[PDB]
Order: C-alpha cells, then structure tokens, then sequence
C-alpha cells in the first residue's frame, strides 16, 4: 500500500551539504553559501 | 540534531523552492583577510536500526581537516553518552579562507522520499 | 529567507492563536536612554514566476531610512549573486528611540490562503 | 477537502513594530504585540 | 513563546525519535569552574480558556530560585502588557555548578494529546 | 501516528510540559545535548518558538 499524507510525517532522509562564499555583508555571505551548498533557495528551520 | 529511526542518509533530493525544510547547520562568518573558517556536520549512525541518528555540526577558526576531526569526535560522544552501538559516523566539511568577508556553512538537512 | 513560487504578499491574515508561523524576522534591543534602534524587512521579487523571492532582514543602531535602504539593498545582491531578473522590491521599517529599555522588530510572516 | 493536501506557504505579509519593555524578552513581546503577530508562535526561518 | 488557547499542562509524554517537537527554551553554558549557572520556563495561563498563554524563558549566572522569580515575573509583565486575567503561572528552573564545561537549559514543550 | 507541525499548519499543539536539565559536556554542544538528555527531551528536534 503506498504511502500518503508522507510529507505530514516525520522526515525520513537527511542529506549532508557544505559550502562557502564571499558576501558584501554577513547575510548575504551567508546566503552566498547557502546556494553554494544547494540549499540557498528553501526556508531553513533551524533544529536544535 | 536527530535523524528519526530508519531515515537514510541520501544525496539532496530536489527541494521545492520555499520550502520549510528542518535543518541542522554550524557556520561562521568572518571579515578578517587571510583567515581561514571552517564548519563541519557529521551523523552518528545506530547499529540498531530502531535507535535515531545523532547530528552535530561544528565551525571555527580553523582547517577543513580539524573541523570534520572535532565534529566526528563530537558524535561520537553522544553516542558514548546515550550508550550506543556505532555502525558508522558520515560527515562533510568545508574551508573559507576570507577576501575581504567569507562564510562557512555546513549542514544536516531533514525531508522526504 | 525564502518566498515560495507563486506565494503572494497580503495583508496580515487572521491568525488562530499559538500558530506556528514561519518568519523571517530582524529584531535589536537596547538600553542606551535616547539610543534610536530600527529594524527591517525586504522581499525582492523575480520576474519569472517560476523562481522564488528572496526576504532580507536587517538591525542596526540606524535610522528607518537607512534601515530600509540597507535591506532593500540586500535584497537587490541577493538576486545578483543568483543571476536572475528582479522584477521589485517590497519592503518595510520601523524604527525606535529608547527610553529605558526598547525593541525594534520587522518581519515577513509566511501563511497559508 | 477530504483530503488534505500539502502545501508550502502561499502568502507573505510584512509586518514591523517596537515597544519598551522592563526586560529584552519582554520588549520584544511588546515588538511583536505593536506588530499584530504578538500572540502567535514565531518559526525563526533562515 | 505562546501557549495554544484550551492546551493542558501536562508532564512529558513518551515522544518518537527525531519528533519535531516545537519548543521553546532558555539555556546558557560556561566554562567557569565553580561558576552557578541557571535556566528557567513560565507559563501564564489566562482565567479566559479560549485566550492563549504565555511562555517566557530565562538563563543566567545566578541561583535556581532567583531565575524561577526573575521568568515568572517576566511572564505576569507578559499579561499586564496585554490586560488580560491571569490565572497562575506554572514554572520550572534548574541550576548547575560548572565543573570545567556545563549547560543548564529549562524548556517548554508543545505537543498533543 | 507522527506529524510534522511545520507542514500540518491546521494542527496546533494542544499540550505544553515544563522540563529541565543540566550537564557537563566536552564541548558546548555536548553538554547542550546532554543536559536536554537530562531534561528527557534529548531524541527529539526541538523547533525553536519565538
Ligand atoms: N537562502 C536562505 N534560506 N537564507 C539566506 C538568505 C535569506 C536570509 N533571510
Ligand atoms: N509573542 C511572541 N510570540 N514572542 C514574544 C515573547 C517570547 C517569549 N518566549
Ligand atoms: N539532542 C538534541 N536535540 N540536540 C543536541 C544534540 C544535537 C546538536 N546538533
């Protein structure tokens, strides 16, 4: 039976990403290496 | 962070724009020319299956090397400090070295097959 | 941050109390009797659909107007560093002279229609 | 719908505030309260 | 944070590995040996159910007992600031004496029942 | 019997618990992680309210 609601769900995968970059001040740097890492355009919701 | 049981760690699938994704990251940001900065991410994978995975992010003044070395230790304690098997530990690290003013960021992030 | 894909900026919606709510917010807090505090918020919106909108907060012991010129300006790089067409910008300040102890807070709230 | 369906955020609207507050957490309640999102649960998105 | 208007304060439930569990908190770590270092939560509830309740949190270099007052007053502040009827306000603190590296964290938990 | 309250934006929580711990740790983030441990939320992501 395949699976709905799934994104209503807990995550099932984790994906390791890094990057790097130079900014005009500290966000866009930050934004910078986001997209240099291939998460620059989703919203982050920062676990802890 | 925490990978939830039976998550698996897979290369980042393509991510609708906008979206809310649950992530655990470590950066640093610096303006100093010539520096060099690092952040690192790591996941302590269970031997036992029904058992999470423990994600630990780091970042500092520092190499690439020292920054995935120190980050790896760091999961592996929680694991030391939870009491559990260790299959394996994945981790990933990125260096800086500033131009004028430089981001490192490394991160662990949570979605869906 | 991010505005998704054919996401719309709309007045405040109603709200059910203890939502919650994705932002995007900038936030200072000072005790400098007389201290002038702002906070602000830009949103640079592409002109292909397809692509998002990209939301940039900014805090500084600052003016409103320099404020939003600041974050408007964000904003604009953002859009540079990934190459694409920026069709506007929409943005919003605030700012704050303290008195014993103040806030100055901007943010662009994400909803659903 | 019977049937929910997901959805990633389809609105954006820009609020701002300020206030005084006897302390940090408190001032910034106040912010939040001046800016109509006082009594909701703020995700922090970055 | 803000407490959902009708939730019950309830102890912890059992809650799955890697839940996404909103929450909202006050810590602080020191590398201070012999230093006293405190966290803690309030929750003021309003006599009026279908009004929302509110969670402030507190961290610091002093004792459990002080950071218990300094969060609960932060929380009636919270409902005089809005004019509403306070019920109570439940709280919780908690201090630890810093042997070479420690963390005290006190937090408020959402979930369902 | 899960939910991701991120994406079920319909379905606010309807319960709240006060917890607290503490830990030494031999880095920052290990005693975070341990005193959350200690607390009885330290399997869990917890997602920062504001
Ligand atoms: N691209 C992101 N998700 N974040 C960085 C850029 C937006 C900062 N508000
Ligand atoms: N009203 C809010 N959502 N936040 C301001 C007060 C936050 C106390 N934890
Ligand atoms: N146990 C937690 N939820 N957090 C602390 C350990 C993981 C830090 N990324």
């Amino acid at each position: 039976i395949n699976p709905l609601h799934a994104y209503f769900k807990l995550p099932n995968t984790v994906s390791l990403v890094a990057g790097s970059s130079e900014g005009e001040t500290p966000l866009n740097a930050f934004d910078g290496a986001l997209l240099n890492a291939g998460i620059g355009n989703v919203n982050l919701i920062r676990i802890s | 962070x925490i990978m939830p049981p039976e998550a698996e760690i897979v290369p980042l699938p393509k991510l609708p724009m906008g979206a809310l994704v649950p992530t655990a990251y470590g950066y640093i940001i610096s303006d100093v020319p010539g520096e060099t900065i690092s952040a690192a991410i790591s996941v302590a994978i269970p031997k036992d299956k029904s058992l999470c995975g423990l994600i630990m992010e780091y970042e500092g003044k520092c190499s690439k090397k020292e920054a995935e070395k120190t980050v790896r230790e760091m999961a592996k304690i929680g694991f030391e400090m939870r009491g559990w098997e260790l299959d394996r530990i994945e981790s990933i690290a990125v260096e800086h070295t500033v131009e004028k003013l430089g981001c490192a960021f490394a991160a662990a992030a949570l979605w869906y097959k």
